């Protein structure tokens, strides 16, 4: 039981690192190198996964 | 055209990322360029943002 609960939480912070489709997994990335219009598409990606 | 940017997007005239509504245009050649250049018209070439 304790084991579980660690590995789900474990999973669930590594998913972070993901990009689902993104340029990148970090809002920053996105929100520093894209325009206003261009990073709704990305932040939807990230938002989705 | 929305989510645009430029000296005109920028500066002078800026439509919102989800505009609804139509863009019209025709070039006004006879009626606006006039012999030695027509001055009556200008554009803001800078802001503070």
């Amino acid at each position: 039981v304790v084991n579980q609960n660690a590995q789900a939480l474990n999973t669930l912070v590594k998913q972070l690192s993901s990009n689902f489709g993104a340029i990148s997994s970090v809002l920053n990335d996105i929100l520093s190198r894209l325009d206003k219009v261009e990073a709704e598409v990305q932040i939807d990606r990230l938002i989705t996964g | 055209a929305p989510g645009q940017t430029g000296k005109i997007a920028d500066y002078n005239y800026k439509l919102p990322d989800d505009f609804t509504g139509c863009v019209i245009a025709w070039n006004s050649n006879n009626l606006d360029s006039k012999v030695g250049g027509n001055y009556n018209y200008r554009y803001r070439l800078f802001r503070k943002s």
